[PDB]
Order: structure tokens, then C-alpha cells, then sequence
């Protein structure tokens, strides 16, 4: 409880990674036109935070 | 008795025993059974 922060036709794409203590988010959001599955061409993830928090993650759960 | 010791920047303060020998020592302290914390004599 040592560290503490505060700040279907839409597609949101993240990605999630932790490397030597600090915790790496990135994200894109867009409308799209065929939910069920992803839809097929590119566009890149961009950062949003990086946090120096050092625990020791395995494991991960959806919030609805 | 307040000073203690036991990835780069990692950090865990887990108080489960040591089970150093064969034993599943199951939180019961004994030979080679020990709390992983000890203290620093300052
Ligand atoms: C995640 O947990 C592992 C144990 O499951 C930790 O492993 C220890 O890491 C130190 C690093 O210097 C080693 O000296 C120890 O020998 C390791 N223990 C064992 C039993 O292998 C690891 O440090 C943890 N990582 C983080 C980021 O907290």
C-alpha cells in the first residue's frame, strides 16, 4: 500500500509491461465498424505512464 | 530491533518462514525453520 496515483462500434487497444521495478502502459482509441472481432490494418500504441513500483506481477483480472 | 534485513529494484516484505531444510516447516519455526527477517545489534 507503499505507492498511490491519481489523474461496441469504439475500439480501445492498450498494452501492459513491467521490466526492472517499473510498470509500462500504452493506448489507442477509434471508432470502428465490425465489433466481434479486431479489425485488420495498423495504427501504433503511444505511452501514457510509467511507474516505479517494483512488485513482483504474475497474474492479471478484468474490472466490468 | 527495529533494523532488519532477509530482481533489480524489486522490494518484498512477505513475513513467510524460511524452510532452509526439508521440512514443509508450515509457520513453525525449528531447525533450519526461521522468520526470514534477523536484526542488525546497533
Ligand atoms: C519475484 O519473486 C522471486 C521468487 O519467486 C524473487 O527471486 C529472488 O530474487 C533475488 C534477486 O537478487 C535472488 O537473489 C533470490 O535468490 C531469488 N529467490 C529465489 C528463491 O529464487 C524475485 O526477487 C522477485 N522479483 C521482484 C521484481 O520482486
Amino acid at each position: 500500500c507503499t505507492f498511490e496515483y491519481v489523474s461496441f462500434k469504439n475500439l480501445r487497444e492498450f498494452v501492459f509491461k513491467n521490466i526492472d521495478g517499473y510498470f509500462k502502459i500504452y493506448s489507442k482509441h477509434t471508432p470502428i465498424n465490425l465489433v466481434r472481432d479486431l479489425p485488420q490494418g495498423f495504427s501504433a500504441l503511444e505511452p501514457l505512464v510509467d511507474l516505479p513500483i517494483g512488485i513482483n506481477i504474475t497474474r492479471f483480472q478484468t474490472l466490468l | 530491533y527495529n533494523y532488519r534485513y532477509r530482481k533489480p529494484f524489486e522490494r518484498d516484505i512477505s513475513t513467510e518462514i524460511y524452510q532452509a531444510g526439508s521440512k514443509p516447516c508450515n509457520g513453525v519455526e525449528g531447525f533450519n525453520c526461521y522468520f526470514p527477517l534477523q536484526s542488525y545489534g546497533f
